[PDB]
């Protein structure tokens, strides 16, 4: 296993990618899977070690381009949208 | 939401089917969700 | 002990059989060319 990086993974069949993390939320001994509204799996429950993950998809991010008009000058300057400096 | 497929989730059946035979079943997902789409950006348009 | 069994019950008396708790090698199923009919229904045959 490996965490805090957005990976591609597969597990008992089922792909995704995203960034796994430990989780806090206590599972039923027999339940597997944890769904959202969207129905889209984000708790799995490991079949080796018997533990509980979250996965968080990675930064989305967004780039906009602000100008002041290349008839006058070429230069630019870039602005990222929800990226945390 | 189905729309007709076997599944709804894009990557089980993108990971159980044959890439010629599942070319006839994303096209199906697609239209939908385009067509979803447009009435949402259309009420938009109307309330603003 | 399915495929290579001496004798196969009548179609009025079939026998089903459970198969659980192992690992599989689908390849000898789709590897052979003795089988003459082989077909699969929302699988595809390598994928498994
Ligand atoms: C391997 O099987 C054994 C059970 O004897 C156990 O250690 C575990 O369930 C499996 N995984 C690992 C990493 O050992
Ligand atoms: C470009 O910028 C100059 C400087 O103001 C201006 O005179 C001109 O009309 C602009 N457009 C073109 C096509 O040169
Ligand atoms: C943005 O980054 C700063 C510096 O690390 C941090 O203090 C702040 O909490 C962050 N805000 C968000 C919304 O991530
Ligand atoms: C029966 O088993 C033998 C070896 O175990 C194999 O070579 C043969 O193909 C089998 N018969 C089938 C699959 O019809």
């Amino acid at each position: 296993l490996v965490k805090n990086k957005c990976v591609n993974f597969n597990f008992n069949g089922l792909t995704g990618t995203g960034v796994l993390t430990e989780s806090n939320k206590k599972f039923l001994p027999f339940q597997q899977f944890g769904r959202d509204i969207a129905d889209t799996t984000d708790a799995v429950r490991d079949p080796q070690t018997l533990e509980i993950l979250d996965i968080t998809p990675c930064s989305f991010g967004g780039v906009s381009v602000i100008t002041p008009g290349t008839n006058t000058s070429n230069q630019v300057a870039v602005l990222y949208q929800d990226v945390n400096c | 939401s189905n729309f007709g497929a076997i599944s709804s989730v894009l990557n089980d059946i993108l990971s159980r089917l044959d890439p010629p035979e599942a070319e006839v079943q994303i096209d199906r997902l697609i239209t939908g969700r385009l067509q979803s789409l447009q009435t949402y950006v259309t009420q938009q348009l109307i309330r603003a | 002990e399915v495929f290579n069994a001496t004798r196969f019950a009548s179609v009025y008396a079939w026998n089903r059989k459970r198969i659980s708790n192992c690992v599989a090698d689908y390849s000898v199923l789709y590897n052979s060319a003795s089988f003459s009919t082989f077909k699969c229904y929302g699988v595809s045959p390598t994928k498994l």
